[PDB]
Parts: C-alpha cells; sequence; structure tokens
DNA sequence: AGGCCGCTGCTGCTCAAGAGGGGTTCGCGGGACGGCATCGGCCAATTGGCCCGGTGTGTCGCACGATCTGG
DNA sequence: CCAGATCGTGCGACACACCGGGCCAATTGGCCGATGCCGTCCCGCGAACCCCTCTACCGTGTTGAGCAGCAGCGGCCT
C-alpha cells in the first residue's frame, strides 16, 4: 500500500543562513502574566491576542482598545415573551395569578 | 514524505559540485550569479542591489549575467552538470 | 443478641424535509496601470595580421673531396 | 684492385631568430536611444458557500491454569 500524510518538506538547512530582523512586542494578562512575541518589522501589530499562560484575552502594554458591541446576546425567554405577547396580556395573567395566590 | 538518505546525499553532492563550476568563472561573474540566485544566502536580490556592490549599471548587470549563462550553457562545461538534471 | 474468629464459595485479573434570510468566499472577467524587454545604429578600442629593415645563428639543398668497407 | 656511403668541408639558400617598429583587418559589445507587450493589482459583479432559523391534527420506554480479594455463614465469646 501507499499513503501520504498531507505534509510537505524541503531539502534545506539552518546552517549558513542570515535571519531577517524581528521586533519583540510585550503583552500582559489580567492576572499578571507577561510574555513576548516576535513579529516581522514589516508587519502590523494587532491590539488583542491570547495569553501564553492561562489562555485568556490579553492586550498590549499600552491600552488603546475600545469595545464594540456584538449583536448576538439577544436570545432569552423574556424577549421572546415580548415578541410573542403584548403587555396587557401579561398584566392580566399576572393579576389573575396574584388573585388566586392571595385567595 | 520520508527523507531518503540516497536523495539527501545526492542533493548534497549537487550543492558541492555546483560551487566548483562557478569557481572557474571570473570573480565578478560568480559573484553576480550567486547574488542573483542567492546560493550563498537564499535571498534573490534585485539587479540594483547587485550593481550597488560593484557600482556598475543595471544594464551592465543584465548583460554580465547573460554571458555567464551562455558560458555555462555550452558544450564545454555542461557535462559536469548534465547528470544531476 | 452483637462482636468477632475463622471457613468456604464466589468473583475478578493475567499468562499462554423542506423553505427563508444573510454574511463571506472566490471566481471569473476586466481592464488599467506601470514597468522592463527587444531592435536600427556605431565608432575607435585591446588582442592579432602584416609587413619594412638590418644582420646573425642555425637547419637544409646541394657541390668538391678524403676514408673506408664491401663488391 | 677501386667506387659509392659516410662524412668533412664549403657555398649558397633560406625558414625563419631576433627585437624592435608602424600601421591595419576582423570583430567588436556595450546597451544609446526608441518603441512595444506582459505582470500585477484594484476593483466590479456575480455564482456558490456556509451558517442560522422556523413548522402547531399527533406523537410520551433500549479454556485452562494460577493467584488474590470480598461476601455470606458456622460457630465461639461476652
Amino acid at each position: 500500500l501507499r499513503g501520504t500524510r498531507l505534509v510537505v518538506t524541503s531539502y534545506e538547512t539552518d546552517r549558513g543562513i542570515d535571519l531577517a530582523p524581528r521586533q519583540a512586542v510585550e503583552y500582559a494578562c489580567e492576572k499578571g502574566h507577561r510574555f513576548e512575541m516576535p513579529f516581522s518589522v514589516e508587519a502590523e501589530i494587532p491590539p488583542e491576542w491570547e495569553c501564553k499562560v492561562c489562555g485568556i484575552q490579553a492586550l498590549l502594554v499600552d491600552g488603546d482598545g475600545p469595545e464594540e458591541k456584538k449583536g448576538k446576546p439577544a436570545r432569552t425567554h423574556w424577549d421572546m415573551l415580548m415578541e410573542r405577547r403584548t403587555r396587557e396580556e401579561l398584566e392580566e395573567v399576572l393579576a389573575e395569578r396574584l388573585a388566586v395566590l392571595r385567595s | 514524505e520520508a527523507v531518503v538518505p540516497a536523495d539527501a546525499v545526492s542533493f548534497t553532492l549537487l550543492q558541492e559540485q555546483l560551487h566548483s563550476v562557478l569557481d572557474t568563472l571570473s570573480e565578478r561573474e560568480a559573484g553576480v550569479v550567486s547574488m542573483r540566485f542567492g546560493l550563498t544566502d537564499g535571498q534573490p536580490k534585485t539587479l540594483d542591489e547587485i550593481g550597488k556592490v560593484y557600482g556598475v549599471t543595471r544594464e551592465r548587470i543584465r548583460q554580465i549575467e547573460s554571458k555567464t549563462m551562455s558560458k555555462l550553457r555550452h558544450p564545454s562545461r555542461s557535462q559536469v552538470l548534465r547528470d544531476y538534471l
């Protein structure tokens, strides 16, 4: 039989090569974890990353990251109740339930 | 995708034999060929980069490279390199 | 009648079904932009021709002439 | 005996040996400068590509052998 893992290789070595320049950017975690990351000089620095210690969101040493609201927390039972029913129906069922409870 | 030792040794021999053929060429010819194809470093530099070292014009770098290819692509130095292709 | 000391049996582990709505990919084209690639000239530059002008030194083509071996 | 091969010697030719002159042929090879087609990229639209959402007659159950530990029980002991 013949088989191949989807992996590519090159006839090439580490000796006798000059490495391109890189810059170390520092990131900090909420709990105090700090780490360094090497990036190419001809690169853009993203504002947010994941931590190398506890796998939580982390920002740069200098903070310039605001919050943009995401639109998909809506799903609850309350908003569906608003969508399905008007306020008067909820008020009258509420009044009936209080009446029977205090009865 | 397993490194076959025969293929690795063949490639190493090809790499060692390629430099010798460039050795018999003049200094400028071997230098410009190596820089253009990045044999020594792996980064193929532009014609202006090559001409900066020697100070010759871009067009000069264009011509000097062509003569080297004509020399190597001749029935006088091809035999040493025919097998590896 | 509970605690406890043994027996004895049992078990377990191991070796040989649609429909709608929406953001994103990519895939064709589609052309615009900038760039490098290809073709008449062109003259006065190193090597190498291509010789004049002298002899000499030394090979070769042949004349006079002596010695020697064979005929 | 003596005459040509071999060699001595001589005269000439002479194929260049020199080391120096004085111009030239061929043959350039660069890209000079001018002209032209292809690679890259930036949209432009559209086909598909993947994800999420909702539908209300109703309907209510998947072998042998060897060795060791634990549960039940007979029977003292208090």
